[PDB]
């Protein structure tokens, strides 16, 4: 019997600053145990200073950010050149992914960028549309890895002030985006070493006032 | 949904409706009334799939109002029983059934008779002085065929359906949390609040 | 259904300079009830630590059969057991049920009395062996663990330093899992001194 | 897993990566493969990783009760027959399948067995998930009468070929150079070409961030005198 | 949906310094019967693309017709269709692409795993692989079914990242090709001996070679080994 | 797998071909399916590796013990012991086996028995995935009392048109000649049989 | 999920959890299971995240049509009546949502219950999801008519709390709101792991748990 | 059987039992007492498959009164909930296992300590201050939770339990005919007749 | 069955045997397999008989409509047509045919299509549950350009093993030629091809 799906590895990453914002994930793309490209771009520059990334089925992935682009092209053609806010993408691809209630795109997206107010925002959706704007999420293969390790470093989570003893917690301090990047790389990093699907390269998109932004980062190629 | 029962006396109909519904392992409501007026002397009870019995009701009871009206005049028990069975008659054979049992209860105005129809999902129709859906008749026919007689009274009707529940009552594994009663003669539709 | 995720429960051991250290949640459930916050997965024979994960039923069971077997290799042997050979009679003992095995996850950990070389070890259900050096972890959320323990972790901690790095490592990995939580207790163990904390966590 | 089972003109050698996986997870990353049997038969295994060992170290102590029998060195033939047999009772239920080499007062050898029960003779092999990756590379650069220093270059770039293309297999190589009149050596992480780099941060906590609601001491100490 | 009835084994590639090679066999396997011997996987497109095909045959056959008349169709009311306006390997490759997705999101696929190689106008090379579930991904090696995971092991030994391209010849790429080939046929038992190689030069242009042949196959030390374990006649 | 057995004016000839296939994959492309039960006693395998290997082992063992007892077995007792454990254990077995032997009373004698249990004795039998494409062929072919290169050219060019049509048989072909000279082994490469 | 929401003298009280789950992984720590769909009209979800969004944010198009074309608010019935009929049309098709509607119109508070099966439920109390039958069990031992508004946002939240404790797929933290005549009023964000240890001490609830 | 619920006071055990038994569509019996005296001072209630549940409630009697004539001693209530335990857990990888949840209310002379344990049919055993067995945990913990204390009386621990049942009986779909309850302290095991 | 197509000098003759089984009973024993979609091109079919039937009788009015418009069709013509039919309702068809016609310009033409929808081009083909017992007599025996005698000793003689071996194939052999003298029917009874 034809399987339509597919699984094609991968994982991402969207962390939410106090001016800025970044969208990471490894360039590694599989079936099965074999290597089909270890570069492979998975996060796009979308327009609008929004930049994207469909994980999971990587043919529902590309379907999906295609679509979503030329939705993008569409509103400044329908509404004067307006801007696409980040908050009016999330609506508007919550309608694309619900379009296929009954065929779902196999994809856990996420978006970044920046709110209306100029401070950084990440956006963060299921397979069938529902969506919420988040300060941290990692998405994919390696997502239960990382997860934890961003709800302890960004949103200090279990940490308390030494000498109190459990009584007042580690308060809630911006990080940089020098010190974001740190917990990107060492994120990725974590996840080469214990998942298998995770490696060869690391590609890092920041979003800020100014534009878009790219880094790239070797990983493991085992 | 679970239990409704009917019995037809000398000058009344009286349909008894259990109250629970249930979703997953909680009950979420105890005092729900499982019947529509379909006409001032028409009442009909109903039970089965989740959702489909409302909706099979309240269909019904928009297309015999909507027949009233266009006539000013009311359809006897019998004419509205009629046009139930053929609708879920054509039901069956769907892409996907309604999946709904019904008692309709009426007085004919004409004949000065009280009359209960027993129709099923399937369609299947019957004129009987007493009657009940799913399970309910295992416990509550024996009591009924030999207390009943055709002369009875409204209130010895009561009484004998008193006798029903608290059978049920003792014998089911299932709580359905007591019963609505209602009562169909020829000044109308009323509901006996203390039972 | 799953045997392994029944009960729930986590597991991790980790090494430290001179010594190491072995914590658990406290979770006891019925699926999607949960139904004891006293449940202790971790036990002692002698100065050899285990941890058992998965059902519950198994873990207790275990727990009495090796409480059995190191008791009569101590009155045979005139010595208490090492982790080395600990962690080579667990094997033995999980493999002779290789078609009908217990449903668990241990863990040993210890430090050698003679070597006072710091060990740990982790099992599949079946017996095969997982010597790492620097942690091991079992349970509902292992990959919550295998992400924080890699990430945390460094080698030639010191004791109280050490109690930090696994006791965060459980406690981050336990509120991304349903069925993990409810309580946590750390042994932190030297060569002389056995240390055990409860800590403070939600309670959801 | 991948391992390689290669031949040469006065011996045979093995050779493994040292991954170990649970499904898409890495357990374990530096593994030890390559067992011993006896000390110039050493066989190396894929498949069910507790099977491999179970038995691996039952005929392993059956042969060395045999050789102390028979007052002889202990024969590849005798390890074959005795894991096949064990094996076939079984019916494939004890999923290992293994590469086994050695040398004895006979000469050099080099089998594979499988889990059913079939076994296999060869100047080459390769088992596991990166057996292909490696079996690419054996076709490709194997040739008759290699030397030593030629068969463990030819393994370990087989056993690469699997690290790099394979994800089930990785880390380091283990190597096993069993040569005829000599004793075996065991050399293991041969290779070493997968280091983690160092971390941007130090996640080393303050003491004191975690809360505490209850200490202390276990006695693991024995019952005291007096 | 349906299943693959007769069909054709592994489809190879690589990128080197001044274009692309690709590779397949000459097989119609029907299941484990060899039973067509003379089919052509590799299918031009003009004189800078060439499409090859793995999988079901009737729909390669299909795709075939498909390329066909889209160079047909390209051409009409086109001056330019042998200069600026003709078909670019991305072009053919995207058009493919959007039909094997749209194939499977009605559950009624083109059976088969396709990689289009070619040179651009800029002198670009193209190399990108896509199959009957849509998905799509490039590398500097590329190959279907056995070929991923025996050939690609090799030629990734010759082009292991983007900067190994302009150090590969086109003599140590078609090397690297031939010699994947041969340990294809040694091990893929749905592999023939017989097959066809095309290089795209940005320079040199189109070379098309048919009736190739495996060569320099080692077999002489099959004498030496006897029975399965203690047998020594 | 292609496997056949052939009997002739001065004895009997084994063949076969070299591969044995996982799937789609080769896991051994110099296979010997030529296996010794006696000194001029041989049988070619076919089905489960596992189980075919299991039984001549066991074959081999029982005629070892009877000719330490009474001498030297005809090929007939070796194929009775063969059948036995293929008949009594055929819930659980997948065995298709040819055998082959000679005696200086009873020459050249091939016997074949397929999945069930059965026994036939034959002039010459063929066996394997690869034997169906060559019935025609052989059955043309054959003739009594050929000569040993005669016989030795008829076997290399039936497995040659069986290995060139199906996938799971190839490699090289090897061969076994039985008479009173001795045991001979032969073999015959790909660039020599494909030409044909 | 635990979802409930109960009538009361001064108006309905809703209470939610946040808690999201993918098998046995916490996929979401902190979701929003509250839909303001106007001033006046709340809803709670409760199984399917993508089909309580998408469904429940076309009600609220929807109930935004009704006061352009009739220049009023619509009615809590009518509302909950467009929704189950939504639900009818994707009859069997596979939709999972569990849902309340709450609300004050001229009839003055009102609450109905509706389900993926068309279910349409009119109640003075209700919960839903994988924990709402430890939250029933703190509702009717300690529902009253005569509720304060402080009580009453206490009941809910401890309710939610009971929940949050015992199954494994609530938690996180407490939404609360309070719809009045004037509209609906939110009541913030309770973390339940906070939330516990202080209802711990001051109750004396929860003795068996240490801390 | 359907609920059995259990909870430790100050110096007492209670346990309740429901009363109900059902075969097919029809109950049986309204006044069934799922229990076992296993020692004068230990009970043990009892739920699970039909037939099993006393079987094993018997012969796990039987050996507990055969340990007490052969010692003239009864044992702890930890120790008996060790032995039960031990036999479920063997009884799970038996042929056919024993289908039977279990909860045993104890009294320990030597520490003056009331005990109540949990075990399941796999021999999952747990020591708690209350406990239950199936569907009856998830209406009662959370009442549980909020009003026990450890120090409660023995008519504190009644009402509490009253409130348990109160609830069952509220949200539950099943009608279990009520409960059994028996009360375990230093002076024995007493039935409450009126509850 | 057994169907097979053979081209040679003068042009080209098809050939079958007149087998139909219902299971293992023969529901009859003189089939007439070889099918006119046009004057002198001709199908040999194999599978499902309702689906080959009712395929060649489509094929047989499109080229019929053909014929009136364009003029006399080409056997690749006649073979396309076949395969469109053929591809396009794979899901719902099992069916095997040879198509086989002559040209003055294409002379003797041979296209066999496949359970998918595949078209291939031969010299010759063979088709049918009997042609996997004749695929190694047939690739040694045939050659190129033979004449009318030898290509039909040559369907015979390949035919009759594969009668001799597949229980659905049976009956008589029967043939036709295509040629531009015109059109040949021949017959073979079993008392001539057994004995061969
Ligand atoms: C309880 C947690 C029950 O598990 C609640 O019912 C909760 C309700 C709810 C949550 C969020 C928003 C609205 C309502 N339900 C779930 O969490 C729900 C459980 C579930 C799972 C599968 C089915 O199919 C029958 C029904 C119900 N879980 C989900 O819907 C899952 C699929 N959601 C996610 O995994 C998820 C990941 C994620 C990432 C970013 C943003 C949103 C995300 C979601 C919703
Ligand atoms: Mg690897
Ligand atoms: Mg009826
Ligand atoms: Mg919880
Ligand atoms: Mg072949
Ligand atoms: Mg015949």
């Amino acid at each position: 019997q034809f399987n339509p799906y597919g699984d094609n590895g991968g994982t991402i990453l969207g962390i939410a600053g106090e001016d800025f914002a970044v969208l990471a994930g490894d360039t590694r793309n599989i079936t099965d145990y074999s290597i089909n490209s270890r570069y492979e771009p998975k996060v796009f520059d979308c327009g609008d200073n929004i930049v994207m990334s469909a994980n999971g089925f990587a043919a529902d992935g590309d379907a999906l950010v295609k679509r979503f682009k030329n939705s993008v092209k569409w509103y400044h053609f329908d509404h004067n050149d307006k801007k696409l806010s980040i908050n009016s993408a999330a609506r508007n691809i919550q309608h694309l992914l619900y379009s296929r209630r009954f065929f779902p795109y196999y994809v856990y997206n996420i978006i970044a960028g920046l709110d209306e107010d100029g401070k950084g925002a990440v956006y963060s959706f299921d397979p069938v549309g529902s969506y919420q704007r988040e300060q941290c999420r990692a998405g994919g293969a390696a997502a239960s890895l990382i997860m934890p390790f961003l709800d302890n470093q960004v949103n200090f989570k279990n940490q308390y002030e030494p000498g109190t003893n459990g009584k007042v917690k580690k308060p809630l301090k911006y990080l940089s985006v020098e010190e974001v990047i740190k917990l990107v790389r060492d994120s990725f990093t974590s996840a080469t070493e214990r998942h298998i699907q995770v490696g060869d390269g690391l590609e890092i998109l920041i979003v800020t006032k100014d534009g878009v932004r790219k880094e790239f980062y070797e990983l493991k190629r085992d | 949904m679970d239990i409704i029962l009917g019995i037809r006396v000398q000058d009344s109909v009286i349909l008894a409706s259990s109250k629970a519904v249930t979703r997953g392992i909680s009950v979420l409501k105890d005092s729900d009334d499982k019947t529509r007026q379909l006409s001032p002397h028409t009442l009909m009870s109903f039970a089965g799939e989740a959702g489909d019995t409302v909706q099979f009701a309240e269909y019904i009871q928009a297309n015999i109002q909507l027949y009233s009206i266009r006539e000013d005049y009311e359809l006897s028990p019998q004419a509205v029983s009629s046009f139930v069975r053929q609708e879920l008659a054509k039901s069956i054979r769907s892409r996907r059934p309604y999946q709904v049992n019904v008692l309709i209860g009426g007085y004919d105005k004409k004949k000065n008779k009280p009359e209960l129809y027993q129709i099923d999902y399937l369609g299947t129709k019957v004129e009987l002085p007493y009657g009940a859906h799913g399970y309910s008749g295992f416990y509550t026919f024996s009591l009924l065929d030999h207390h009943y007689r055709p002369d009875m009274t409204t209130e010895e009707g009561l009484d004998l359906l008193k006798l029903c529940v608290q059978e049920l009552e003792k014998r089911m594994p299932m709580d359905f949390k007591g019963v609505i009663v209602k009562i169909v003669d020829k000044d109308g539709i009323r509901q006996v609040d203390d039972f | 259904s799953d045997p392994s995720s029944i009960n729930g429960g986590i597991v991790v051991a980790m090494t430290g300079k001179d010594c190491v250290a072995i914590a658990c949640d406290l979770r006891l459930g019925s699926q999607s009830l949960g139904v004891s916050n006293k449940f202790e997965k971790i036990f002692h024979y002698g100065h050899v630590f285990l941890g058992i994960t998965g059902l519950a039923t198994d873990v207790t069971t275990l727990n009495e059969m090796f409480r059995y077997k190191t008791n009569l290799y101590k009155l045979k042997e005139e010595r208490a057991i090492e982790p080395e050979t600990f962690t080579q009679l667990v094997s033995s003992s999980l493999y002779e049920r290789r078609f009908g095995p217990y449903f668990v996850g241990p863990v040993v950990a210890g430090i050698n009395s003679k070597s006072g070389k710091p060990f740990i070890a982790g099992f599949d259900l079946i017996g095969c062996i997982d010597e790492a050096k620097d942690f091991i972890v079992s349970g509902t959320a292992s990959d919550q663990l295998f992400g924080m323990c890699e990430s945390l972790y460094e080698p030639n901690l010191e004791p109280e330093d050490l109690f930090e790095t696994i006791s965060q490592a459980l406690l981050n990995a336990a509120d991304r899992d349903a069925l993990s939580g409810w309580g946590a207790v750390v042994y932190i163990i030297k060569k002389d001194e056995v240390v055990k904390r409860y800590l403070k966590m939600r309670q959801d | 897993t991948t391992i390689v089972g290669v031949k040469f003109n006065n011996g045979v050698v093995i050779a493994a990566d040292t991954r170990s996986t649970q499904g898409p997870i890495v357990a374990d990353k530096n593994c030890a493969k390559l067992h011993r049997i006896s000390p110039k038969i050493w066989c190396a295994g894929a498949g069910t990783a507790a099977d491999t060992e179970a038995v691996t170290q039952l005929i392993g102590s059956n042969i060395e009760l045999h050789s102390l029998y028979t007052s002889r060195e202990p024969r590849v033939v005798s390890a074959l027959q005795m894991l096949k047999q064990h094996l076939f009772k079984y019916q494939g239920h004890i999923g290992a399948y293994l590469i086994v080499a050695g040398v004895d007062p006979t000469g050099s050898h080099l089998f594979s067995i499988h889990a059913h029960g079939s076994t296999d003779v060869g100047y080459y092999l390769s088992l596991g998930s990166g057996s292909l990756a490696a079996m690419a590379v054996l076709e490709s650069h194997w040739k008759q009468d290699l030397t030593k220093e030629e068969a463990i270059k030819l393994a370990s770039d087989a056993i690469q070929a699997g690290i790099w293309n394979d994800l089930g297999s990785g880390s380091n190589v283990d190597v096993c150079v069993m040569e005829i009149g000599k004793d075996a050596e065991y050399l293991r992480n041969y290779l070493t070409p997968n280091v983690r780099e160092e971390k941007q941060k130090s996640y080393k906590f303050p003491r004191g961030t975690t809360a505490v609601l209850k200490e202390s001491i276990v006695n693991i100490c024995d019952i005291q005198e007096e | 949906t349906q299943q693959p009835i007769v069909t054709g084994t592994s489809v190879i590639s690589m990128k080197y310094d001044n274009g692309v090679i690709i590779a397949a066999d000459n097989l119609g396997s029907y299941g484990s019967l060899l039973r067509f011997n003379g089919v052509e996987r590799l299918i031009p497109v003009g004189d800078n693309t060439v499409v090859g095909i793995s999988g079901d045959i009737s729909d390669m056959q299909h795709i075939e017709r498909l390329l066909k008349d889209l160079v047909t169709e390209n051409a009409y009311d086109n001056p330019l269709a042998d200069a600026e306006e003709a078909l670019e390997p991305s072009y053919i490759f995207e058009y493919l692409a959007t039909v094997m997705y749209q194939r499977r999101s009605k559950m009624n696929p083109l059976w088969n795993a396709i990689i289009v190689a070619g040179v651009q106008s800029n002198g670009d090379q193209f190399l990108r692989y896509v199959n009957l579930l849509g998905v799509t991904y490039s590398s500097p090696t590329l190959a279907t079914g056995f070929g991923a995971h025996m050939a690609n092991p090799l030629l990734r030994k010759v082009v292991d990242r983007e900067s190994d391209i302009p150090k590969t010849t086109v003599q140590v790429a078609e090397e690297a090709i031939v010699n994947a080939m041969r340990v294809l046929y040694y091990r893929d038992a749905r592999s023939s001996r017989n097959f066809s190689l095309a290089i795209i030069d940005k320079n040199t242009g189109l070379t098309f070679k048919k009736n190739l042949q495996v060569e320099n196959m080692k077999w002489d030390f099959a004498k030496d080994i006897k029975g399965y374990g203690t047998q020594k006649i | 797998t292609s496997i056949m057995a052939v009997t002739f004016k001065d004895g009997v000839i084994l063949g076969a071909d070299s591969r044995t296939t996982t799937g789609a994959y080769i896991a051994n492309r110099v296979t010997d399916k030529l296996t010794r039960v006696h000194d001029k006693i041989w049988c070619c395998r076919s089905g489960s590796a596992a189980d075919t290997q299991a039984i001549a082992d066991i074959v081999q063992y029982h005629l070892e013990l009877y000719t330490s007892q009474y001498g030297t077995p005809s090929t007939e007792t070796a194929a009775s012991v063969f059948k036995e454990l293929c008949y009594e254990n055929k819930d659980n077995l997948t065995a298709g086996i040819i055998v082959a032997g000679y005696d200086d009373k009873n020459k050249g004698e091939v016997y074949t028995i397929p999945l069930g249990g059965s026994v036939h004795k034959l002039p010459y039998a063929i066996a394997g995935s690869g034997s169906t494409f060559i019935y025609g062929y052989c059955d043309k072919n054959f003739r009594e009392n050929m000569s040993k290169e005669e016989t030795v050219d008829f076997i290399k060019h039936s497995l040659s048109q069986a290995i060139k049509w199906d996938g799971s048989s190839g490699g090289v072909i090897r061969m076994v000649v039985l008479t009173a000279a001795g045991v001979e082994r032969l073999i015959f490469y790909p660039d020599e049989y494909e030409q044909l | 999920t635990t979802t409930l929401a109960f009538k009361f003298q001064h108006g309905v009280i809703a209470a939610v959890d946040s808690r999201a789950s993918a098998g046995s992984y916490i996929s979401a720590l902190r979701m929003n299971k509250v839909i303001e769909i106007n001033p006046y009209l709340l809803g709670t979800m409760s199984g399917c995240a993508a089909d309580c969004q998408y469904w429940e944010r076309l009600l609220a198009k929807e109930c935004r049509l009704y006061y352009l074309r009739n220049g009023e608010r619509i009615s809590v019935s009518a509302a909950s009546k467009l929704l189950s009929n939504m639900m009818c049309q994707y009859r069997g098709m596979g939709l999972s949502m569990g849902s309340m509607i709450c609300g004050w119109d001229k009839k003055g508070p009102g609450l109905y219950y509706v389900d993926e099966h068309g279910t349409r439920l009119s109640g003075n109390m209700f919960s839903t999801g994988s924990g709402n039958t430890y939250a029933y069990g703190v509702l009717d031992s300690n529902y009253k008519w005569d509720l304060s508004v402080e009580d009453a946002l206490y009941l809910g939240k401890r309710s939610i709390l009971a929940a949050a404790h015992r199954d494994a797929y609530s938690g996180g933290s407490v939404n609360l709101y309070h719809v009045t005549e004037d509209g609906w009023i939110y009541h913030g964000n309770h973390d339940v792991g906070e939330l516990f240890w202080k209802v711990k001490e001051e109750e004396g609830s929860f003795n068996n748990v240490i801390g």
